[PDB]
C-alpha cells in the first residue's frame, strides 16, 4: 500500500510547492490597504452611519 | 342488515398499503385467493383493463365448468371453452398458453373424458398472465384502493355482544347455553355458543375450552358443509364466545330417540355426510373422538354437521393416548392406557354410531348396562354379531370399521376415507353429489347456581389470546349480501366528494410531489388538566410529523429530532401512542382502527430513530 | 525511503511557509487600529420579523436587489420573502426534507437548494407557466450539499460534505471543475467580488483559496482549534472571515497569506453559525449557537454591538449588496430583519 | 345426401380459386353474363398492382432506368382502387410502359420483399387484350382475379353421385375467427397451403413466414378434437409458382432442415409436402396429399377426380 500513500505525499508537496512561490505581502500594508478601504466607504455604509429614516426602507413607509 | 358497515375513506390506502406490504400480503396469491380481492381484481380487469378481460373470462368459464354436476353437461360445456378461448384465438395465433397446457386439454378431450379438473393447467397459466403487470396495474388503480377499505374493516373487528340480536335460545351445554342470532352488520344468522368463563374453572375445564377454540380454529378455515365450523371468537369480561354455524335442526340422538331406529337407506345417507366431515379434520390432521350421535346436529332442512369440537385433537406433531371421548364409542387404542393412536380411532367411533343408528344401543352395552369396565373390556376382547338382517354390503361395512387391529380398519389402510367410501354398502352414491348436499334428507325436524365463586386475573389471562376472525368467513359472509351494495353506496359518497372538492379548492395533492412516506387521519392530546382530543389529518416525512385541518395546509407540526420515545400507552382502555417530547412535554396519539395504530408506530418509530441517527452525524443540524 | 524522503520534504516545505508569513509579520492589526476611532455601539432594532417557516431555519441568502431573499427550513420549504413586504413572493415545497442550504442568484430569476439528497437542485421563479418548477438536479455530489452560490444563471459553484467543492454548468449537468483540497466536510464557501476567486471553510479547522479559473487551491489558512462553520470576503476580495466552533473569528488576508485578526472573549463560549461584513467592511456580524449574534468592529475586535431578536439558536444571516440591512434566520422558526 | 367440407387454409393460398375450378368442372359454368362481372375486377388488380409496384420501388430505393417513367408513376399513384370504371388511354400506355421499365422489373423480381399479387405478371405480360374496348376476359382470366375473402360463404355443388356442400373463407388471423361457426359435422377437410409462400411473410404480420403461419395453422386444424373422425386432404397449391421461384430462391435459406438438391421444384416439393405431413400427431391416421395448381383446370379435374374417390371410399363406406 505505498502507490496510494505517495501518490498522496505527492499532490500534497506539489501543493506545498503552489502554496509557498507566492509573492507575500509585509501585514502592515495589508491592514493599511482594508482600514483605508473602510475610511472610504464607511459613508457609503447605512450599518456603520445611521442613515436618515426617510431614506430607511423598513421605517418610513408602507407603500414601496 | 340493519347495522351500517361504515367504509374507511380512501385516504386510508397510505397507512393500508404499507401495513400490507409490510406482511407481503400485496402479491397477486395472496390477494387473489381471498374473496373480496378476486371480486374486486375481477372488476378490475373486466371494466377497465382491455387484455385483461378474457383472460378473467376464461377464468371464470372454467370455474363454472369445474362446478357442473353431470358429465353430459362438462362434455357439451368442454367444447364451447375450448372452441371459444382455445381454438377462436389459436387459429389467429393470439392464443398466449403453452403447447403442454394446449396438448393435455386435446389430449383428454379427443378420448372424449371431461374431467372436472380438465382446464386446470389453464387455471395456472392464466395467473401468470394476470400476476405480472396486470396485477400490477390493478395495484395502482382505484380497486385496491378499495380493497385497503375494506381490509381495514376486517382486521379492525372488535365484537362485543352489541353486533348480534338474538332470535332464540337454542341449546344448553356443559359450561354455558347457546343461542340462534343475527349478525347486525350483514343479517347473516350464526349459532352463539356462550360460555360462562367462571363456571370453566370451577369445573377445572379451562383445557377443554382452550382446545375446543384452537381445534375449531384448524378446522373452520376451507368452506365445510359438514362440520359446524366457527366464523368468529370472542369474549366479554365474564362471557366466552363463539359464532358457529346455526344447527337450527337439533341433534341426531334426540332425533334417533323420537324416530326409533333408522333404515338402511337412511342411515347411508347420514354416514355419507358424516364420512365426508371426518374426511375434512383428517386432512388437517384433528382426530375428533367424540363421535357419537348426540355430537351430530341437524340444519333446517335435515342435512348434517358434527359439533362439540371439544374433545378434539391435533396430531400433526404428536399422537395423545389417553382415553377421550364417551367411552361406548372409544376405539381399542383410545382405551389402551398410554398406547399411541390417530385418526383410526375416528373409523372405530363410526361403527359403533352407525350401528347405533340401526339397533338403537351401541355395540358394546349389553341391556345399556352403563358400565365402564363391561363395555371397554368388550370393545377390546369380543367381535360385534352383526344380526342377519344387516345387508351384505353393511356387513362388510361395520366388520371392516369395528377391527381392534387398527392394520386391518378400514380408512387406515392407507387412503383415509376414499377407503370407507368405495365400500359396497355407498356404492350407489355420488360422492360430490353428496358434497354439494344434493341427496334429500330422510328427516326433515319440525319447528316444535354457584355463581358466588370468584374469578381472577390469572384466569383473564388464559383468554387473552382467545379472541379471533376466520378471513376466509367474515369475506364470505360480506361477498353474500352486503358488499355490493356497500360498494354501490361507497362510490357514489366518494364520487360525491369528488365533486364537491373540485368546486371549492382543489385537494389532496399535499403529499405528492415530496418525500412523505405515510399520511392520514389521527387524533391528538397533550395532557388531561389543560388540552382536548383533536382530529387532524398527519403527513409523516423522514424528518417532521405535519398536521392539518381542512380548509388549510399545517400550521403545526413535530420533529423527529425532539421526539424522545414512541410507546403504546391505554387511555380510558384504549390503545395509544405516548410521544415524549425533548422538554419534558407529553403529546399522545390515537387512532380509528388497530392497523393504523400499529403503522403509526411502527413508521414513527422507525422515522425518529433513523432522523435522530442521521441528524446526529451532521455538523450543521446537531446539537452541542 | 521515497516516502519518507517526501514527507521530509513535506515537513520543510511546510517551515518555509511559515517563515515568509513571520517575515511579513511586522506589526498586527490591533496595533495598527489603535488609534483609528471606535465605531461606538451599533444599537440594532428588530425593524421585520418574517413568519412563515414551520420549524428550525437552516440558511437564507439575499437577492442582489436587496429586498427579496429565500430561506430553506426544516420544515422542508424554500421560501421567498419581500422584506419590505413581509410577503411571501413565493412558497416552494422540495421533494427532499433534508434541505441545509439555499442560494438566490445575482440574475433573480434562479433560486438554489440541496441537503442530504447530495444535490443541488436549481428552482426556475420566471418560468413558461410562471409555476415554481425545478430547472436541474445536480448530481455528482458524493456527500450532504452544505453550501452553494450562483456564480451567474448558468453557473454555480457548490461544496459538500464529502470533502470537495464543484463548479457546475447548469446546462448540461455537470461538474465543470472540482475543487479537491480538504480532509474534512466543506461546511461553507464565499464568492469574491471577481467570480474567478472563491474561498472556502471546513471542518478540518482550515480556510482554502480557489481558483474558479484553473480549478487549484492557491492558499491554505489555519488557525482555528476547530470546525470552520462559515466564511465570507471583504468587501474588497483581499480578506475573508470565519467563522468556528472554537468560539472565535478570525480575519485572514490573501496578499499577507496569514491571519489578521481574531473575534473572541472569555465570556463567548459556543460556536459561530454565521459571518457577514457590511458594505465597507467596518463591522463583521457573527451569529451564534446562543440564540445572540454579535456585531464586532472589523477592525478593532472590540464587540460594538449585540442582536439578541432570537429564542433559538441564530443559525443564518446576511447583509444586503446596498448595505441597507441585517437578516438574520434561527433555529426558532423565524428570520428577522435589523437596522 | 349432402356432406360439408371445408376449404381450410393461409391468405391468399387459393381457397377462393378452389371454389371457381369446382363451378367450372361441376356447377354452372362461366357464362359470358359472368365474365363481364370480372372485367371492373380485373382493371382494379392491375392498379392495385402496379401501385403497390411503384411504392415498393421507392421502399427499396430502386432506380428507374428510364426517368420519363417517373411522370406516369405520379399518374398512376393517385388513382383510386374502388372509382376504377373502365381501361382506358391516358393509364394504358403509361401501365404497360411503367412495367417495360427495367426499374420496375428488378422490383417485381424482388416481390418477397413486399406484399405484390400472384397475377400481376399474367396480366401486366397481357394488357393489349384488356385495353381493348370489347375486351371479354377468358375462364382464365376469371381464375386470376383477387378477390379477397372474407367471413364464411357456402357453395354447395352436385356431382351425380353426392352432394358436395364446400365452405370457401377468409385465410388472414382476424378471418380465421369466424372459422369456429361451422366446424359441426364436417365429412373432410381440405387444407391449402402455397409452396410459393416460402420465402414471403405475412401481410397481417410482416415479420412472421407465411409457409411457417400455414405449418402452424394445419397442426391447429389437425389436432382438434372433433376432427379426428374427419378426413384429411392437404392440397399444396401453386405447384408452378415453386417451379419459377426455386430457380432463384432457395429453400434451402428458409427452411434449415432441407438436404436436397437447390433449383429443383420436385426435391422441394417433397421436403415441403414432408413437413406438413410430419405434424400428424399419429400416424395412426393417413393424410391425403396432392400437388396442384388452382389455375388450371386440367389440374384440378385429374386431382378432384382422385380426392372425390378417396372422399366416398371413406365416407359411403
Ligand atoms: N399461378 C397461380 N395462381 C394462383 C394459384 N392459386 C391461386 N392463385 C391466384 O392467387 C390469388 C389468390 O387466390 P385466392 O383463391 O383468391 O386466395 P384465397 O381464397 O384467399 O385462398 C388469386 O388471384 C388466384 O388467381 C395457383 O396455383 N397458381
Ligand atoms: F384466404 Al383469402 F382472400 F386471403 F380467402
Ligand atoms: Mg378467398
Amino acid at each position: 500500500n505505498n502507490t496510494a500513500s505517495i501518490a498522496q505525499a505527492r499532490k500534497l508537496v506539489e501543493q506545498l510547492k503552489m502554496e509557498a512561490n507566492i509573492d507575500r505581502i509585509k501585514v502592515s500594508k495589508a491592514a493599511a490597504d482594508l482600514m483605508a478601504y473602510c475610511e472610504a466607504h464607511a459613508k457609503e455604509d447605512p450599518l456603520l452611519t445611521p442613515v436618515p429614516a426617510s431614506e430607511n426602507p423598513f421605517r418610513e413607509k408602507k407603500f414601496f | 342488515a340493519s347495522k351500517k358497515i361504515l367504509l374507511p375513506e380512501p385516504s386510508i390506502r397510505s397507512v393500508m398499503q404499507k401495513y400490507l406490504e409490510d406482511r407481503g400480503e400485496v402479491t397477486f396469491e395472496k390477494i387473489f385467493s381471498q374473496k373480496l380481492g378476486y371480486l374486486l381484481f375481477r372488476d378490475f380487469c373486466l371494466k377497465h383493463l382491455e387484455e385483461a378481460k378474457p383472460l378473467v373470462e376464461f377464468y371464470e368459464e372454467i370455474k363454472k365448468y369445474e362446478k357442473l354436476e353431470t358429465e353430459e353437461e362438462r362434455l357439451v360445456c368442454s367444447r364451447e371453452i375450448f372452441d371459444t378461448y382455445i381454438m377462436k384465438e389459436l387459429l389467429a395465433c393470439s392464443h398466449p398458453f403453452s403447447k403442454s397446457a394446449i396438448e393435455h386439454v386435446q389430449g383428454h378431450l379427443v378420448k372424449k373424458q371431461v374431467p372436472p379438473d380438465l382446464f386446470q393447467p389453464y387455471i395456472e397459466e392464466i395467473c401468470q398472465n394476470l400476476r405480472g403487470d396486470v396485477f400490477q396495474k390493478f395495484i395502482e388503480s382505484d380497486k385496491f384502493t378499495r380493497f385497503c377499505q375494506w381490509k381495514n374493516v376486517e382486521l379492525n373487528i372488535h365484537l362485543t355482544m352489541n353486533d348480534f340480536s338474538v332470535h332464540r335460545i337454542i341449546g344448553r351445554g356443559g359450561f354455558g347455553e347457546v343461542y340462534g342470532c343475527r349478525k347486525a352488520d350483514t343479517g347473516k344468522m350464526y349459532a352463539m355458543k356462550c360460555l360462562d368463563k367462571k363456571r370453566i374453572k370451577m369445573k377445572q375445564g379451562e383445557t377443554l375450552a382452550l382446545n375446543e377454540r384452537i381445534m375449531l380454529s384448524l378446522v373452520s378455515t376451507g368452506d365445510c358443509p359438514f362440520i359446524v365450523c366457527m366464523s368468529y371468537a370472542f369474549h366479554t369480561p365474564d362471557k366466552l364466545s363463539f359464532i358457529l354455524d346455526l344447527m337450527n335442526g337439533g341433534d341426531l340422538h334426540y332425533h334417533l330417540s323420537q324416530h326409533g331406529v333408522f333404515s338402511e337407506a337412511d342411515m347411508r345417507f347420514y354416514a355419507a355426510e358424516i364420512i365426508l366431515g371426518l374426511e375434512h379434520m383428517h386432512n388437517r390432521f384433528v382426530v375428533y373422538r367424540d363421535l357419537k350421535p348426540a355430537n351430530i346436529l341437524l340444519d333446517e332442512h335435515g342435512h348434517v354437521r358434527i359439533s362439540d369440537l371439544g374433545l378434539a385433537c391435533d396430531f400433526s406433531k404428536k399422537k395423545p393416548h389417553a382415553s377421550v371421548g364417551t367411552h361406548g364409542y372409544m376405539a381399542p387404542e383410545v382405551l389402551q392406557k398410554g398406547v399411541a393412536y390417530d385418526s383410526s380411532a375416528d373409523w372405530f367411533s363410526l361403527g359403533c354410531m352407525l350401528f347405533k343408528l340401526l339397533r338403537g344401543h351401541s355395540p358394546f352395552r349389553q341391556h345399556k348396562t352403563k358400565d365402564k369396565h363391561e363395555i371397554d373390556r368388550m370393545t377390546l376382547t369380543m367381535a360385534v354379531e352383526l344380526p342377519d338382517s344387516f345387508s351384505p354390503e353393511l356387513r362388510s361395512l361395520l366388520e371392516g370399521l369395528l377391527q381392534r387391529d387398527v392394520n386391518r380398519r378400514l380408512g387406515c389402510l392407507g387412503r383415509g376415507a376414499q377407503e370407507v367410501k368405495e365400500s359396497p354398502f355407498f356404492r350407489s352414491l355420488d360422492w360430490q353429489m353428496v358434497f354439494l348436499q344434493k341427496y334429500p334428507p330422510p328427516l326433515i325436524p319440525p319447528r316444535g347456581d354457584t355463581k358466588g365463586i370468584k374469578l381472577l386475573d390469572s384466569d383473564q389471562e388464559l383468554y387473552r389470546n382467545f379472541p379471533l376472525t376466520i378471513s376466509e368467513r367474515w369475506q364470505q359472509e360480506v361477498a353474500e349480501t352486503v358488499f355490493d351494495t356497500i360498494n354501490a353506496e361507497t362510490d357514489r359518497l366518494e364520487a360525491r366528494k369528488k365533486t364537491k372538492n373540485k368546486q371549492l379548492g382543489h385537494e389532496e395533492d399535499y403529499a405528492l410531489g415530496k418525500d412523505c412516506i405515510m399520511h392520514g387521519y389521527m387524533s391528538k392530546m397533550g395532557n388531561p388538566f389543560l388540552t382536548q382530543w383533536q382530529r387532524r389529518y398527519f403527513y409523516l416525512f423522514p424528518n417532521r410529523l405535519e398536521w392539518r385541518g381542512e380548509g388549510e395546509a399545517p400550521q403545526s407540526l413535530l420533529t423527529m429530532e425532539e421526539i424522545q420515545s414512541v410507546e403504546e400507552t391505554q387511555i380510558k382502555e384504549r390503545k395509544c401512542l405516548l410521544l415524549k417530547i425533548r422538554g419534558g412535554k407529553q403529546f399522545v396519539l390515537q387512532c380509528d382502527s388497530d392497523p393504523e395504530l400499529v403503522q403509526w408506530k411502527k413508521e414513527l418509530r422507525d422515522a425518529y430513530r433513523e432522523a435522530q441517527q442521521l441528524v446526529q452525524r451532521v455538523p450543521k443540524m446537531k446539537n452541542k | 525511503s521515497e516516502l519518507d524522503q517526501l514527507r521530509q520534504e513535506a515537513e520543510q516545505l511546510k517551515n518555509q511557509i511559515r517563515d515568509a508569513r513571520k517575515a511579513c509579520a511586522d506589526a498586527t492589526l490591533s496595533q495598527i487600529t489603535n488609534n483609528i476611532d471606535p465605531v461606538g455601539r451599533i444599537q440594532m432594532r428588530t425593524r421585520r420579523t418574517l413568519r412563515g417557516h414551520l420549524a428550525k431555519i437552516y440558511a437564507m441568502h439575499w437577492g442582489t436587489d436587496s429586498r427579496l431573499l429565500v430561506s430553506a427550513s426544516q420544515d422542508g420549504k424554500l421560501i421567498i420573502w419581500d422584506s419590505y413586504t413581509t410577503n411571501k413572493v413565493h412558497a416552494i415545497p422540495l421533494r427532499s426534507s433534508w434541505v441545509m442550504t439555499c442560494a438566490y442568484a445575482p440574475s433573480g430569476n434562479y433560486v438554489a437548494c440541496g441537503g442530504l439528497d447530495n444535490i443541488c437542485s436549481i428552482y426556475n421563479l420566471k418560468t413558461r407557466e410562471g409555476n415554481v418548477r425545478v430547472s436541474r438536479e445536480l448530481a455528482g455530489h458524493t456527500g450532504y450539499l452544505s453550501c452553494c452560490r450562483f456564480l451567474d444563471d448558468n453557473q454555480i459553484v457548490t461544496s459538500s460534505g464529502d470533502t470537495t467543492c464543484a463548479l457546475w454548468d447548469i446546462e448540461t449537468g455537470q461538474q465543470t471543475t472540482t475543487f479537491t483540497g480538504h480532509t474534512g466536510d466543506v461546511m461553507s464557501l464565499s464568492l469574491a467580488p471577481d467570480t474567478r476567486l472563491f474561498v472556502s471553510g471546513a471542518c478540518d479547522a482550515s480556510a482554502k483559496l480557489w481558483d474558479v479559473r484553473e480549478g487549484m487551491c492557491r492558499q491554505t489558512f489555519t488557525g482555528h482549534e476547530s470546525d470552520i462553520n462559515a466564511i465570507c470576503f471583504f468587501p474588497n476580495g483581499n480578506a475573508f472571515a470565519t467563522g468556528s466552533d472554537d468560539a472565535t473569528c478570525r480575519l485572514f488576508d490573501l496578499r499577507a497569506d496569514q491571519e489578521l485578526m481574531t473575534y473572541s472573549h472569555d465570556n463567548i463560549i459556543c460556536g459561530i453559525t454565521s459571518v457577514s461584513f457590511s458594505k465597507s467592511g467596518r463591522l463583521l456580524l457573527a451569529g451564534y449557537d446562543d440564540f445572540n449574534c454579535n456585531v464586532w468592529d472589523a477592525l478593532k475586535a472590540d464587540r460594538a454591538g449585540v442582536l439578541a431578536g432570537h429564542d433559538n439558536r441564530v443559525s443564518c444571516l446576511g447583509v444586503t449588496d446596498d448595505g441597507m440591512a441585517v437578516a438574520t434566520g434561527s433555529w426558532d422558526s423565524f428570520l428577522k430583519i435589523w437596522n | 345426401r349432402e356432406l360439408k367440407l371445408l376449404l381450410l387454409g393461409t391468405g391468399e393460398s387459393g381457397k377462393s380459386t378452389f371454389i371457381k375450378q369446382m363451378r367450372i368442372i361441376h356447377g354452372s359454368g362461366y357464362s359470358d353474363e359472368d365474365k363481364r362481372g370480372f372485367t371492373k375486377l380485373v382493371y382494379q388488380n392491375i392498379f392495385t398492382a402496379m401501385q403497390a409496384m411503384i411504392r415498393a420501388m421507392d421502399t427499396l430505393k430502386i432506380p428507374y432506368k428510364y426517368e420519363h417513367n417517373k411522370a406516369h408513376a405520379q399518374l398512376v399513384r393517385e388513382v383510386d382502387v374502388e372509382k376504377v370504371s373502365a381501361f382506358e388511354n391516358p393509364y394504358v400506355d403509361a401501365i404497360k410502359s411503367l412495367w417495360n421499365d427495367p426499374g420496375i422489373q428488378e422490383c417485381y423480381d424482388r416481390r418477397r420483399e413486399y406484399q405484390l399479387s400472384d397475377s400481376t405478371k399474367y396480366y401486366l405480360n397481357d394488357l393489349d387484350r384488356v385495353a381493348d374496348p370489347s375486351y371479354l376476359p377468358t375462364q382464365q382470366d376469371v381464375l386470376r382475379v383477387r378477390v379477397p375473402t372474407t367471413g364464411i360463404i357456402e357453395y354447395p355443388f352436385d356431382l351425380q353421385s353426392v352432394i358436395f356442400r364446400m365452405v370457401d373463407v377468409g385465410g388472414q388471423r382476424s378471418e380465421r375467427r369466424k372459422w369456429i361457426h361451422c366446424f359441426e359435422n364436417v365429412t373432410s377437410i381440405m387444407f391449402l397451403v402455397a409452396l410459393s409462400e416460402y420465402d414471403q411473410v405475412l401481410v397481417e404480420s410482416d415479420n412472421e413466414n407465411r409457409m411457417e403461419e400455414s405449418k402452424a395453422l394445419f397442426r391447429t386444424i389437425i389436432t382438434y378434437p372433433w376432427f379426428q373422425n374427419s378426413s384429411v386432404i392437404l392440397f399444396l397449391n401453386k405447384k408452378d409458382l415453386l417451379e419459377e421461384k426455386i430457380m432463384y430462391s432457395h429453400l434451402v435459406d428458409y427452411f434449415p432442415e432441407y438436404d436436397g438438391p437447390q433449383r429443383d421444384a420436385q426435391a422441394a416439393r417433397e421436403f415441403i409436402l414432408k413437413m406438413f405431413v410430419d405434424l400428424n400427431p399419429d400416424s395412426d391416421k393417413i393424410i391425403y396429399s396432392h400437388f396442384t395448381c388452382a389455375t388450371d383446370t386440367e389440374n384440378i379435374r385429374f386431382v378432384f377426380a382422385a380426392v372425390k374417390d378417396t372422399i366416398l371410399q371413406l365416407n359411403l363406406k
